[PDB]
């Protein structure tokens, strides 16, 4: 029914992570599991998979990663492990956990040598349509995420893709855009969170 | 490996009309008992790809007869029979016969919809960011189609030239626009020396550039 993913995020080049993908309404040892990767504005590749405990266990890995990889199960956790080791900046992508036999959010990884910075976030302020949001600056790494009014305001939000500013910190702007007659009276807040450097920032935007 | 060619690699197609992507196999992924070891998948911004189309023409639970799979062997078809707008995104095909499973490139399906001009917002600074050190100006382009824009940013009517960093949204799964945001860095010192702000904003559906501008300090 569910797939929690973990064990992602920065890392060293030459590095090691140990991706996790626990399985919640069903029996993963009863399905296989197979994990494929995506870097940002890329195609699709396999990484490897485990076939069910029938069909004893058995591990594929792709040629790309070979022996750099070591997928295995835990069946009394309820979970499916991608040990990857060697880790190079070539590696980085988004990992998802692909049931065979549903596919995952994905966790991503990020092979850098540049240190985790929390952003600073600042308001976009105001002033029929107008137009107000927050500018999520120097960050790193990526993923950020950005809701508003605590996900209450999901109509006519745009959450830009991040930029990489030119020091190697990331910066990103999240918008609405809302009625002018309701600027003195609603209340809009943007909600940011940077899970790397564990940074929520709840900042409410005025318009002066 | 088995090698997964897709054909086109993008496409724009109006919401009613119909949209055809190929997918060419390396070697026959036809089964025994009838069906064929290929799978069609879409990929919704900001989303994990989805299945369309298992077992070279059976539907996904929850994807409409709109959709389906056709070919055997080598040579298969993904059809969308009216295309919708919640269909822009990246289709992928992919073989299962064996390891490694192997995708096609990815076709981006474009949503065709009429010309919409760019609704455009510029944004100062903050004073917690000016208290900080630093200045950043936001110039916003709001829900707009085609995709192509140009910002040319002014400072006292001084053109910017690498000083300003842009990202555009991917289509709109409603309304099939893009928005843009484009970001204008200077320095505390080089902000406060200067007056107007000014971002100018060419698009298809603009007869003539828009500029939306600022005061630094109100005048």
């Amino acid at each position: 029914v569910q797939l929690v993913e973990s064990g992602g995020g920065l890392v060293q080049p030459g590095g090691s992570l140990k991706l996790s993908c626990a399985a919640s309404g069903f029996t993963l040892s009863g399905s296989n599991v197979h994990w494929v990767r995506q870097a940002s504005g890329k195609g699709l590749e396999w990484v490897g998979r485990i076939k069910r405990n029938a069909e004893s266990d058995a591990t594929a890995y792709a040629a790309s990663m070979r022996g750099r990889l070591t997928i295995s199960r835990d069946d009394s956790k309820n979970t499916a492990f991608l040990q990857m080791n060697s880790l190079k900046s070539d590696d980085t992508a988004m990992y998802y956990c692909v049931i065979r036999g549903q596919w995952g959010q994905g966790t991503l990884v990020t092979v850098s040598s540049a240190s985790t910075k929390g952003p600073s976030v600042f308001p976009l302020a105001p002033s029929g349509t107008a137009a107000l949001g927050c500018l999520v600056k120097d960050y790193f790494p990526e993923p950020v995420t950005v809701s508003w009014n605590s996900g209450a305001l999901t109509s006519g939000v745009h959450t830009f893709p991040a930029v990489l500013q030119s020091s190697g910190l990331y910066s990103l702007s999240s918008v609405v855009t809302v009625p002018s007659s309701s600027l003195g009276t609603q209340t809009y807040i943007c909600n940011v969170n940077h899970k790397p450097s564990n940074t929520k920032v709840d900042k409410r935007v005025e318009p002066k | 490996d088995i090698v997964m060619t897709q054909s086109p690699l993008s496409l724009s197609v109006t919401p009613g009309e119909p949209a055809s992507i190929s997918c060419r196999s390396s070697q026959s992924l036809l089964r025994r008992d009838g069906h064929n070891d290929l799978e069609w998948y879409l990929q919704k911004p900001g989303q994990s790809p989805q299945p369309l189309i298992y077992l070279g023409s059976t539907r996904a639970s929850g994807v409409p007869d709109r959709f389906s799979g056709s070919g055997s062997g080598t040579d298969f078809t993904l059809k969308i029979i009216r295309v919708e707008a919640e269909d822009a995104g990246t289709y992928y095909c992919m073989q299962n016969k064996q390891t490694p499973l192997t995708f096609g490139q990815g076709t981006r399906l474009e949503i065709k919809r009429t010309v919409a001009a760019p609704s455009v917002f510029i944004f100062p600074p903050s004073d917690e960011q000016l208290k900080s050190g630093t200045a950043s100006v936001v110039c916003l382009l709001n829900n707009f189609y085609p995709r192509e824009a140009k910002v040319q940013w002014k400072v006292d009517n001084a053109l910017q030239s690498g000083n300003s960093q842009e990202s555009v949204t991917e289509q709109d799964s409603k309304d099939s626009t893009y928005s843009l945001s484009s970001t204008l860095t200077l320095s505390k010192a080089d902000y406060e020396k200067h007056k107007v702000y000014a971002c100018e904003v060419t698009h298809q559906g603009l007869s003539s550039p828009v500029t939306k501008s600022f005061n630094r300090g109100e005048c």
